[PDB]
């Protein structure tokens, strides 16, 4: 499969054609069918004018399937050989050593569409965050940190996409097939998708903070606000870092195959999992105690008539994209065990989903939102009184 | 019996009120212009000082 | 930039101890008592260099202290004030409750209640402040014998129209007709809460019964359910 | 008999509507025509002063024009740097709801009053360097709404019980009172010769006192309704008056009638705080709508407005130098203008 | 998560495809 | 000077008819709340009745309800409540009073003969 490990045959396999140029049949009359050969395969000389054949090479992967099957020549004292035009192009039967995915350019597409659309609605979120003094509270705050690591997650997939391309595609396009092959064991490729991890599991940890501050404000024994604030950070910045670092430990020692990018053990994989179920599933716990707590309030709310549906509904999803709670359904389930077309309807949800997050959660809490509305009615105001 | 206590005051505090002098609203509004004019260079809310010597920057 | 230094310095001090301050602000809750016919004050204390008040006999407002549940509460009565309190009350427009006692065994009274009740939910600095209701002297000993028809407050419901609620919960073993009395005047006070508030503010209506009883719970648990309301609000949750 | 005088008290009233009748015989506005308009009048925040938890009642600025005090109900006096915004003293009130606030000429103290009825004078200059209350004057029986110091030993107090009194520091006692108001005296300012006061009430009228003697001289009507808010024009012969009419206007102790009232119809929230300008051209108020505004005292017309508040205006004050403007307000949050 | 698992996935096919394109390029070409 | 001066007291039989003007001046009518209290001897300010600026939400104390009514003319400057069938329990001193500021719902007026902006009164006998 790999390519490395393919050229790295090829390779050995000229080794082996220069063991078999020491190693020589004796050469053939005046005018030997033998020939001569670039990389190929060796060439074997015979009496100029028989069946002669040679066996498939073993380290062509289309031909691990069949190595039964040879090169079917012909030849007699001419010296070449069967050549519709002379030194062009020979008669040689190589098609018994040799035998689509559009749904990855699908999401690939999809996904990206929904990063760039909620990049450019997240930095549009976090400077009028920012920028309006009066919205300067420990909720927004950590609002702010959670748009970071949204952008974050953006920006790094977009770095990992370009990597990917850089590693065989554009460099396909340059002709070389030794540069690349260092590309691929560059530490500064490594540590492209390693970041690619951290923010991923950077902006999962900050839905967690995102869902925890807000059922300890439901949960009275508050403490101070400064303490817990430097807390909330170490925990959405901080932990991440407690598990991802291990994981490249583990792949720059014991696998470090291709810029950690292929997930050949599954429980290497798991390190970065696990947690990441971790932080889901905390947050779906507090999604239903604070949904819980809303339909109670809704029906003691006075009115409380039947437009608790309406309400209720209105009110779930809204803080749906808040706290993720979307990753739940194809997660704890579908892991790497998921095969088949499950895999893409789990993969096409979640890509999609979580990258239409961002735009969701900025257009939630920071535009629909009443604070920011009637801040920018009342800026607007005041500027037009000159 | 109280209420007319509160009101023999009042009596005598009105009746005592209306024996001042009261000059012309014209002649009144005079001197509350001309004390304008007068400091009307001094405050800074009217003529903003430069900045150099102003201790706001 | 010596004594520069020195201002910077004071001025930090001076911020460190403003934080510990509002540290300690922020973490109690402030409550303002109202009525006229309250006793709660007196028992809430004793529920919670000396003892002895040197406080001027003068003294225009009183404050109690209590915790429930490690959540401190300040409740603040108002003393040596006139009648008017139409420019007193602008001070209380960020506390987290007002509390409203109410005498429900004075018929005659209770119309002059039911307008600084309405007077209270209508004003425009206290908008955004829920209310507890604290129907005063439960202990109607009055509808349970006949002298005192309800129908002077009421010349139009309990006076022939007002049925007990259904969703009534009459306490255990006791006359139907107190607990149609209670409800009604309980309904009335309520029909004034709901004719302007909303999401602002609510009014949380309770039968104290007396004053001898445990009745920091209640409090506790109405300041709870208001600052869970607003932080949902604040969500847009709610 | 109480009909008697009654009947007699009216027909002096109409003596004294006439003989104020038979003096306009110009209005201030026809004789303040073909004067120049101030000018729109561009106000920035220069300073913001923040540390302030609950929303800020009062503010009083020092002799000096560069410490101010502040009072905030979560039960903080701040001195402040307005120059630096750096906090001089924090003094911890003994009683969280204070509504006034007030500087002594001297700078040597500092006052405080509320609902607890009582003012707080504070020692600023100490051997130690530590502020602690000094004197506590007690006998009002009403919130304290408004302190003024007249010098370091005496202090005129208003309060809710429609009765305003001099104080003696050393002494500990009042020395004279001053009634007459039937409604709470929200605010009074002393004059610059120190000699008389005003102060309104909200018997929707103001009354002139004479702190050497004791009695209300003149009696001011006009407004509709509660006096917030009062001052005193530079010259000592003037005072403006802010109520919750959504109305402000000005008196004159000789024309014992008001001058001009300055009013519009997009305006219907009270005014909190009134304050004059160094001349006394620039009248400045505050009020309910979050933003004060600047009023052309001479032509009746807004020529700037502060807006940049978030909650209500509570105080104002203007320096004595004339360079700067101090709005406090109930975001806790202090600004000053240039 | 699900990026780290399409990232495996995309990784898995391109490097295939381009070994495949490799020997077409140069045993066969 | 705000004053308000009622009218129409006197002496009526029970179940007769009476009607009680305030006339206003000193302030703009249309922008004020304006309601009704009465004093019996023996006994403190209480509310009877209340009327908006436009008039169109009108309230009533239970024990008048359905009998005594008010109504406002804002081009005349007056408040009005006319009575009807009455017993002898309304001989009262009846004060046309004002709430203290304009376009605010809220109305603190009845208190102890300390509010300011309240009529002097006209005697009800019944």
């Amino acid at each position: 499969v790999s390519l490395w490990e393919t050229v790295q045959k090829w390779r050995e396999y000229r080794r082996q054609c220069q063991r078999s140029l020491t190693e020589d049949p004796p050469p053939a009359t005046d005018l030997f069918c033998n020939r001569t050969f670039d990389e190929y395969a060796c060439w074997p000389d015979g009496e100029p004018g028989s069946f002669v054949n040679v066996s498939c090479p073993w380290y062509l992967p289309w031909a691990s399937s069949v190595p039964q099957g040879h090169v079917y020549r012909f030849c007699t004292a001419e010296g070449l050989w069967l050549q519709k035009d002379n030194s062009s192009l020979p008669w040689r039967d190589l098609s018994e050593c040799e035998e689509p995915e559009e749904q990855l350019l699908f999401l690939y597409i999809i996904y990206t569409v929904g990063y760039a659309l909620s990049f450019s609605a997240l930095v549009i979120a976090s400077a009028i965050l920012l920028g309006f003094r009066h919205l300067h509270c420990t909720r927004n705050y950590i609002h702010l940190n959670l748009f970071a690591s949204f952008i974050l997650r953006a920006l790094s997939v977009f770095i990992k996409d370009a990597a990917l391309k850089w590693m065989y595609s554009t460099a396909a396009q340059q002709h070389q097939w030794d540069g690349l092959l260092s590309y691929q064991d560059s530490l500064s490729c490594r540590l492209v998708f390693l970041l690619m991890q951290y923010c991923v599991a950077a902006n999962y940890y900050w839905l967690l903070v995102e869902g925890v501050y807000l059922y300890t404000l439901l949960a009275f024994s508050v403490l101070s606000e400064q303490w817990i604030f430097r807390l909330y950070v170490s925990i959405g910045w901080g932990v991440p870092l407690l598990f991802v670092v291990p994981w490249g430990i583990v792949k720059y020692l014991y696998e470090d195959e291709g810029c950690w990018t292929r997930n050949s053990n599954m429980n290497y994989w798991l390190i970065i999992r696990l947690p990441i179920l971790f932080a889901i599933g905390v947050n779906f716990l507090i999604f239903v105690r604070v949904i819980c707590i809303v339909v109670s309030k809704l029906k003691a709310n006075l009115m409380c008539k039947t437009d608790i549906k309406c309400r209720l509904a209105k009110s779930t999803l809204t803080l749906i994209p808040l706290l993720g709670t979307h990753e739940v359904i194809f997660a704890f389930v579908m892991d790497e065990h998921a095969r088949g077309t499950l895999r893409f309807i789990k993969l096409f949800t979640e890509l999609s989903f979580t990258s239409f997050q961002g735009l969701m959660v900025a257009i939630l809490y920071c535009f629909v939102n009443n604070e920011v509305q009637l801040e920018f009615r009342k800026s607007w105001e005041r500027w037009r009184l000159e | 019996t109280a209420s007319i206590a509160q009101a023999r005051k009042l009596v005598e505090q009105l009746k005592m009120e209306a024996n001042i002098d009261r000059i012309k609203v014209s002649k009144a509004a005079a001197d509350l212009m001309a004390y304008c004019e007068a400091h009307a260079k001094e405050d800074p809310l009217l003529t903003p000082v430069p900045a150099s010597e102003n201790p706001f920057r | 930039s010596a004594e520069d230094k020195a201002a910077v310095e004071r001025s930090k001090m001076i911020e460190k101890q403003l934080q510990k301050d509002k540290q300690v602000y922020r973490a109690t809750h402030r409550l303002l008592l109202l009525g006229a016919d309250n006793s709660g004050k007196s028992t809430i204390v004793k529920q919670m260099q000396d003892v002895l008040r040197t406080r001027v006999k003068t003294s225009g407002i009183f404050e109690t202290k209590f915790q429930v549940d490690k959540v401190n509460f300040h409740m603040f009565d108002v003393g040596a004030q006139r009648d008017e309190r139409r420019k007193w009350i602008q001070c209380f427009n960020d506390v987290t409750a007002i509390i409203f006692v109410v005498d429900s065994s004075d018929y005659n009274r209770l119309q002059e209640a039911l307008n600084d009740f309405k007077s209270i939910w209508n004003n425009r600095w206290l908008r955004t402040i829920s209310v507890i209701l604290f129907l005063n002297k439960q202990d109607l000993l009055a509808e349970k014998v006949l002298a005192g028809k309800s129908k002077i407050e009421d010349y139009f419901p309990e006076f022939a129209r007002y049925t007990t609620p259904e969703d009534a919960t009459p306490e255990p073993g006791e006359d139907p007709r107190v607990t149609r009395a209670k409800y009604f005047i309980r309904d009335e006070f309520l029909r004034i809460s709901t004719a302007s508030g909303d999401g602002r503010h609510y009014c949380y209506p309770h039968f104290t019964c007396s004053v001898d009883t445990e009745n920091i719970r209640r409090v506790f648990n109405d300041c709870r359910d208001i600052i869970q309301r607003m932080h949902l609000r604040q969500y847009e949750l709610l | 008999e109480l009909d008697q005088l009654r009947q007699e008290a009216e027909q002096l009233k109409n003596q004294i509507r006439d003989a104020r009748k038979a003096c306009a015989d110009a209005t201030l506005s026809q004789i303040t025509n073909n004067i120049d308009p101030v000018g729109r009048i561009q106000m920035r925040t220069r300073r913001t002063l923040r540390g302030h938890l609950a929303k800020i009642y009062a503010m009083h600025w020092g002799t000096d024009s560069r410490l101010l005090v502040s009072a905030s109900q979560d039960g903080k006096l701040i001195i402040w740097d307005s120059y630096t915004t750096n906090k001089v003293h924090a003094i911890p009130l003994r009683s969280s709801w204070v509504m006034t606030c007030a500087y002594a000429p001297s700078g040597n103290y500092v006052a405080c009053g509320g609902l607890d009825n009582i003012c707080s004078i504070y020692n600023l200059k100490t051997r130690e360097g530590n502020v602690r209350v000094s004197r506590e004057l007690a006998g009002h029986t009403g919130y304290l709404s408004c302190c003024r110091f007249l010098d370091d030993n005496q202090i005129v107090t208003s309060s809710g019980d429609t009765t305003c009194a001099l104080w003696d520091i050393e002494t500990g006692q009042q020395t004279t009172t001053f009634t007459g108001h039937t409604g709470d005296v929200m605010s009074l300012s002393l004059a610059p010769d120190t000699r008389l006061f005003v102060s309104g009430a909200c018997d929707a009228s103001a009354k002139l006192w004479d702190v050497r003697e004791g009695m209300c001289r003149q009696t001011f009507t006009g407004h509709e309704s509660d006096i917030n808010a009062i001052c005193f024009f530079p010259n000592g012969n003037a005072f403006a008056t802010g109520s919750d009419d959504a109305t402000c206007r000005l008196f004159d102790l000789r024309a014992d009638q008001e001058l001009m009232t300055y009013s519009h119809d997009n305006i219907i929230c009270g005014i909190t705080s009134v304050s004059f300008s160094k001349s006394g051209r620039l009248l400045l108020a505050g009020y309910d709508d979050f933003n004060c505004n600047v009023w052309d005292a001479l032509k009746a017309d807004r020529a700037g407005v502060l807006a940049g508040h978030d909650n209500r205006v509570s105080c104002l004050g203007v320096t004595d130098d004339g360079m700067a403007v101090a709005t406090g307000s109930w975001d806790s949050f202090l600004k000053i203008w240039n | 998560h699900s990026q780290g698992t399409f990232t495996s996935d995309y990784s898995k096919y391109l490097d295939e495809q381009a070994a495949k394109e490799f020997i077409a390029w140069l045993m066969n070409t | 000077q705000v004053q308000l001066q009622e009218s129409g007291g006197g002496l009526v039989q029970p179940g007769g008819s009476l009607r009680l003007s305030c006339a206003a001046s000193g302030f703009t009518f249309s922008n004020y709340k304006m309601n009704w209290v009465r004093q019996a001897p023996g006994k403190g300010l209480e509310w009877v009745s209340d009327i908006s600026q436009s008039g169109a939400s009108i309230s009533y104390t239970g024990s008048v309800k359905g009998r005594f009514t008010i109504s406002r003319d804002n081009a005349k400057n007056t408040l009005y409540l006319q009575m009807n069938s009455l017993k002898p329990e309304d001989t009262a001193v009846y004060y046309c009073a004002r709430c203290p500021a304009p376009f605010t719902r809220d109305c603190f007026d009845v208190t102890s003969t300390t509010y300011a902006y309240r009529g002097q009164g006209t005697q009800v006998t019944v």
